[PDB]
């Protein structure tokens, strides 16, 4: 896509910030160094240097992120080619002020949808932290040969229901054996936040929403902490039988957890 | 079709309607107040029924008995009228948005054991206390589905209001049902469900008061908290043997 | 400036009526009153057709761009150009207002005389709104509005002009 | 500190926005020029012992008077000309005798500006074209009849045309009179203006 | 034709001798250090025990006083900005400025902000920028309420807006009943002034 494609070379120019003050520059180093995969970006900064980007991740965060997360993976296989090599694909959090999208969630509407929000609330509940496929390699005894396949959900950016999973037989039924060790897993946790006690309007119950979390950001929070998650929110469609109701709930994918009180 | 006919005839209603006499002057009513809420960002009006009966007996008459397709043909000359009305439009602004119509009239309000089976799908106007309400969900209006195997997509799915639902297409046009809902791609509005007892007077003698389920959507969500007296606008619908649950699609509040 | 100060500007365009009475010519300050001659046209400025058809002494006669078909060409010429066009006259809302309210028994059609005027307005409007936007968005200093009428300035001003003075007040201060 | 009486004198007559000149204040002013007195008294003995003894350390100080009483002139003449100006309208809206009421909260020295005012004003109608001037204060609408129908509002006695005859204004009586003879009592709020 | 005619305030960095706003506004406290002290002045500090103010304190002295005081030399008074002013609040600002309440900020946010620069700081060219910017972004808003609002309480909607805006407001709500009223047919009519109405309610 060209649109995808500028928003690329722009997200690249603006990583590089080596010729001026090496803030960012800085940042990927010391991101590599530490053996992380999550870069922290200030959208101030982004703001600052060019305003339309900051507007637009803050009206469309899919394609947006899917870019800037491209542009890092780029810049980060210039510094070091092998650690870009050891993964697969680099994760981009963000920070600042929001302006509108600061939000609370009672005031979560369904105009939100799609658009990088900041919730402030108080956790609730939280779950237990097990794993997810995301690759898997098997391999065939007879052809001593190595196959491959990569797996996608709905509770995903780039969403799209895989099914075929874990293959047992080649093409001409050959055996087919799992190799877990080599297999890519990822963790997975649930969360609910809940709007301030003090700030609910007395007689109606308080409001909630769920978020989800992934890899590093699993084990950031517990229940009573006062939180501020950053992340885009979506709609997770429901089917049932050859009917869909069309109450669709809403659930919001974080990428970056703070917490208040410390 | 008359479905056409029916739209130009609301469209007229909107723009001809005029209120005042010569010796005053005249002030057309709901086209100043499409502009003056679409300029303020309140995408809704506020549309009464004897003004429609007097303008037309016969639209008015088709919206007390079929209230479905004549209150979406009128949303839909609402919509047009406040594109023309403010045509040029700021940078960025260009695509219209969709106008909500409400309803409101003068007329005796009926009872919650008054609404027998014959008033069915029919707008009716029912008082009474709200004593409970839900979070405010989402629900759909427009949908994208997408082949799981050849990856078609039929996009611009239209679903209709209320608790109805959207039959997906068993046909790839790639097993059976290889259709999916794109999550990204749809377009959602507010959504809360409520429930209505009835007054502390109706009530007979040694019994215990009745309820309904009511069903709030867009501009109206929000609008009444429990322990509210109420009038409620609405269309009588349906969401043992051959039982159906019955629910009312309301189109208009009136707190007291 | 008020709006009942710009009605005063347009109470005295001429318009033509046919008197039921009879009277010699009059001299006035701004010019010579034709001779009233019953069932015989007599121009005269606004003012005076408004106060005679008020008597019932005269009966007005509509203006030629009071009609159907050049209204419904003004409006689509006004929906088609994206600057402001040239109107049939300076006054054309307050004309309209005063004759189809003070009489409307002579004007025939007087119903979509009025839904026509009404459209060309609220084009003419949004694009003054337009204008006052870009106006202060783009930190301007002159803009060029022709073809464009009295009330329509009233309708936005005092409010455009003192916004645009506190603009500027904040737009050179180190200076 | 200081200049806390003078601001709060202009608070009070910031809260009445709407015209309506309030009772005049006369212990702030004292007061302010007590505070006054007092801060010149020191700051000329300040300034002396500075300037015979040597004391250059107190330059600060008699800085600080010095803008505490320009200070205290500015409001106390902000708050004068604002009330002048309160009382100019009187005699453009109350025709030209003033009512007790609002004459009850007027300073004699206001009274005496205001009498100036209006002679002045007469003396500059009269002297716009030949014989009697052209009166400014009336006709402050455009014109679009001759006769309006009027009705009264409450009892003023009885109010005379220059026919000689007089007309009986009793509360709810009705009479159609020439539009230049009732504008001042229509804008007075002795008669109301009756549309058919 | 309004009857009573105040003396307007005077929008930036000159004020007017006779306004009564800019006769408020200078009230506000604005931080400044001592840099000289201020002997037999100390009685002013009822929690300093000396009859003379220290050099080197703090005080939050009000912005006619720091303005009179003030000088070049930086040798009697050296003036600090508010916080609504620094960078912090500045970036917050630059965000989206329809978000914030410039009636809890300030009731007078330009006019000080305009004020602040009488004082010599490397910070002037970019506060001049934030008001400028910021009055630019929050016009639109302000014109579409004034506007398209009749016949409903305005309480709501001027809640958030500081002096100027509201002045703003006001001219606009004026200029759109003045034609709803002409309209309406009832901009025929001879009626008293508002001050002789309200005179008449006491
Ligand atoms: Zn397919």
């Amino acid at each position: 896509d060209h649109e995808l494609r500028e928003a690329q070379r722009e997200y690249l120019d603006f990583l590089d910030d080596d010729q001026d003050q090496g803030l960012y520059h800085g940042k990927v180093r010391d991101m590599i160094g530490s053996n992380e995969h999550r870069l922290i970006v200030n959208l101030n900064d982004v703001r600052r240097k060019n305003d339309k980007r900051a507007n637009l991740m803050l009206n469309d965060a899919f394609a947006e992120t899917i870019a800037f997360q491209r542009a890092l993976k780029d810049l980060v296989a210039s510094i070091d080619a092998t650690y870009a090599k050891q993964f697969e694909e680099f994760s981009v959090g963000f920070e600042g002020s929001f302006g509108s999208k600061h939000v609370s969630p009672r005031t979560l509407t369904a105009s939100l949808l799609g658009s990088l929000v900041c919730v402030e609330g108080i956790v609730t509940k939280c779950s237990l932290v097990r794993p997810k496929v995301m690759r898997s390699v098997h391999y065939c005894p007879a052809t001593k040969k190595t196959l491959e396949r990569k797996y996608s959900d709905l509770t995903s950016l780039e969403a799209f229901p895989s099914s075929s999973i874990y293959p047992t037989k080649d093409e001409e039924n050959n055996p087919l054996e799992t190799e877990y060790g080599l297999s890519t897993y990822k963790d997975h946790q649930t969360l609910s936040i809940q709007e301030m006690p003090e700030k609910a309007p007395a007689g109606q119950l308080p409001r909630s929403v769920d978020i989800i979390a992934d890899d590093d950001l699993v084990d950031k929070c517990k229940p009573g902490d006062r939180v501020q998650i950053v992340g885009i929110y979506r709609c997770l469609p429901s089917k049932q039988g050859g009917f869909t109701s069309g109450t669709f709930r809403t659930i919001l994918l974080a990428n970056n957890i703070k917490l208040m009180s410390k | 079709a008359k479905k056409s006919q029916l739209k130009k005839r609301f469209r007229e209603f909107l723009r001809q309607y005029r209120i005042g006499t010569d010796r005053t002057g005249f002030t057309f009513k709901y086209r100043d107040e499409l502009k003056r809420h679409y300029n303020l960002g309140e995408y809704w009006i506020e549309v009464e029924m004897e003004d429609l009966a007097s303008f037309d007996e016969d639209l008015a008459d088709y919206l007390y008995k079929q209230p479905t397709e004549h209150l979406q043909l009128l949303e839909e000359a609402a919509q047009e009228v406040a594109d023309e009305v403010t045509r040029p439009r700021p940078a960025g602004e260009e695509t219209i948005q969709e106008i909500q119509v409400m309803l409101r009239s003068d007329a005796n309000p009926a009872n919650i054991r008054s609404l027998k089976s014959e008033q069915m799908s029919h707008l009716v106007k029912i008082p009474g206390i709200i004593i409970a309400a839900t979070a405010v969900r989402a629900k759909a209006t427009k949908i994208s589905i997408q082949c799981r195997s050849c990856r078609n997509t039929i996009g611009n799915i239209a679903v209709r209001p209320g608790l109805e639902g959207y039959a997906m297409p068993r046909k790839c046009n790639c097993p059976l049902d290889p259709y999916f809902i794109i999550p990204d791609k749809c377009k959602c509005v507010d959504f809360q469900t409520l429930k209505l007892q009835e007054s502390p007077d109706a009530v007979p003698h040694g019994e215990l008061p009745r309820h309904m389920q009511l069903y709030c959507d867009r501009y109206l969500c929000d609008k009444v908290v429990p322990g509210n007296r109420v009038t409620i606008m609405g269309i009588y619908s349906i969401r043992g043997v051959g039982i159906r649950s019955s629910y009312i699609r309301v189109v208009g509040i009136q707190v007291d | 400036m008020d709006a009942s100060e710009v009605e005063f500007l347009a109470e005295k365009e001429q318009v033509t009526v046919i008197p039921n009475f009879s009277l010699d010519k009059v001299y006035l300050i701004g010019g010579d009153l034709g001779p009233f001659n019953p069932s015989l046209p007599v121009e005269v400025p606004l003012w005076l057709a408004i106060n005679l058809k008020q008597r019932q002494k005269c009966r007005i006669v509509p203006p030629e761009w009071m009609d159907v078909e050049k209204l419904e060409a003004i409006r689509d010429q006004e929906r088609r150009e994206e600057t402001f066009t040239p109107m049939p006259s300076p006054y054309y809302m307050e004309l309209t207002k005063l004759l189809l309210n003070h009489a409307a028994d002579n004007i025939p059609k007087a119903d979509e005389i009025r839904t026509l005027v009404k459209d060309t307005w609220d084009t003419r409007i949004a694009k003054l709104r337009l204008s006052a936007d870009s106006f202060v968005k783009g930190q301007e200093a002159h803009a060029k509005l022709d073809n464009l009428t009295l009330m329509e300035i009233n309708t936005i001003g005092t409010f455009f002009t003192e916004s645009l003075n506190h603009m500027y007040k904040l737009r050179t201060s180190l200076q | 500190m200081f200049c806390e009486k003078a601001i709060e004198l202009i608070r009070e007559l910031q809260r009445a926005s709407d015209g309506q000149l309030p009772a005049f204040n006369e212990d702030g002013i004292r007061q302010i020029l007590e505070e006054m007195k007092a801060l010149y008294e020191q700051n000329q003995a300040d300034v002396n012992e500075a300037k015979t003894e040597g004391r250059s350390d107190l330059i600060p100080t008699i800085k600080f008077r010095h803008c505490c009483l320009l200070r205290n002139r500015r409001c106390i003449v902000a708050y004068l000309y604002d009330r002048l100006l309160r009382i100019r309208a009187l005699r453009w809206e109350y025709g030209s005798v003033l009512p007790s009421a609002l004459r009850f909260h007027m300073s004699t020295e206001e009274m005496d500006w205001f009498n100036q005012y209006k002679r002045s004003l007469a003396t500059y109608m009269r002297s716009l074209g030949g014989e009697e001037g052209l009166d400014i204060t009336q006709d402050m609408k455009p014109p679009k009849s001759l006769y309006i129908e009027v009705r009264c509002l409450r009892d003023y006695g009885e109010f005379e045309i220059d026919d000689g005859t007089t007309i009986l204004l009793k509360k709810n009586s009705q009479h159609f009179l020439p539009r230049w003879k009732c504008e001042q009592l229509i804008r007075q709020g002795v008669l109301e203006h009756v549309l058919s | 034709w309004e009857p009573y005619m105040p003396v307007e305030p005077g929008l930036g960095r000159e004020e007017n001798f006779l306004s009564l706003e800019d006769l408020l506004m200078s009230q506000e406290k604005l931080p400044c250090c001592i840099e000289s002290g201020f002997p037999r002045l100390g009685f002013l500090d009822k929690g300093g025990d000396s009859d003379s103010i220290p050099e080197g304190s703090k005080m939050e002295l009000p912005l006619w006083l720091a303005k009179g005081l003030y000088d070049n030399k930086r040798r009697v008074l050296s003036v600090e900005l508010p916080k609504i002013y620094r960078e912090g609040w500045r970036t917050v600002f630059s965000a989206d400025a329809n978000v914030v309440d410039l009636h809890k900020m300030g009731p007078h946010y330009y006019g000080f902000g305009s004020q602040l620069l009488n004082f010599d700081s490397p910070e002037n060219p970019e506060i001049a920028k934030t008001i400028l910017q910021t009055f630019v972004g929050r016009f639109r808003r302000i014109m579409d309420s004034s506007q398209n609002a009749y016949n409903e309480d305005t309480s709501g909607l001027v809640a958030r807006l500081d002096e100027l805006e509201r002045s703003l407001f006001r001219a606009g709500q004026r200029g759109l009943n003045a034609f709803q009223s002409w309209e309406r047919g009832k901009a025929a009519q001879i009626t008293a002034s508002n001050l002789v109405q309200n005179y008449k309610k006491r």
